[PDB]
């Protein structure tokens, strides 16, 4: 839970504007928009190993409802995500192949990313 | 969509 009320800052803007619209427009990016049903897909014992689940449905409703303070903590939820999805899943699974080509492409936006925060 | 949830998609 974040320490503060959240903000509008120019690097939660990119994370909303470059980041987000980036991924999900992308033809695999489609088992991330929505939190994983554990029920409707048959998956045993998710919730018991994924303490902390994730998405990128969720991310980018907190983003419209400014719920972070800093894009650090975007981030965060962006790693949680793809580390969920390799904890649980099998090596060979076609969900891992999908996570590694999104998660690439969000490390080069990272790394492109302005690197000071600014409030707006 | 999944053929086999997570495992192998459809579409």
């Amino acid at each position: 839970n974040p320490s503060k009320p959240g903000r509008k800052t120019n690097q939660l803007q990119y994370m909303q504007n470059v980041v987000v619209k980036t991924l999900w427009k992308h033809q695999f990016a489609w088992p991330f928009y929505q939190p994983v049903d554990a029920i409707k897909l048959n998956l045993p014992d998710y919730h018991k190993i994924i303490k902390n689940p994730m998405d990128m449905g969720t991310i980018k409703k907190r983003l419209e409802n400014n719920y972070y303070w800093s894009a650090s903590e975007c981030m965060q939820d962006f790693n949680t995500m793809f580390t969920n999805c390799y904890i649980y899943n099998k090596p060979t699974d076609d969900i891992v192949l999908m996570a590694q080509a999104l998660e690439k492409i969000f490390l080069q936006k990272v790394a492109q990313m302005p690197q000071e925060e600014v409030e707006l | 969509w999944w053929i086999i949830p997570k495992v192998k998609k459809g579409c």
